[PDB]
């Protein structure tokens, strides 16, 4: 999930936007 | 600010800034 992808590893704008409504 | 390790309030803040008027879902357990 998001924690694994952005917290435990380096985030990206591409992945962050996957969580926008 | 997006291209780093983002946890907790830092991650929530990034989602807020990136998603703007869309809003977002923060699902740390999923």
């Amino acid at each position: 999930g998001i924690v694994e992808q952005c917290c435990t590893s380096i985030c990206s704008l591409y992945q962050l936007e996957n969580y926008c409504n | 600010f997006v291209n780093q390790h983002l946890c907790g309030s830092h991650l929530v803040e990034a989602l807020y800034l990136v998603c703007g008027e869309r809003g977002f879902f923060y699902t740390p357990k999923a």
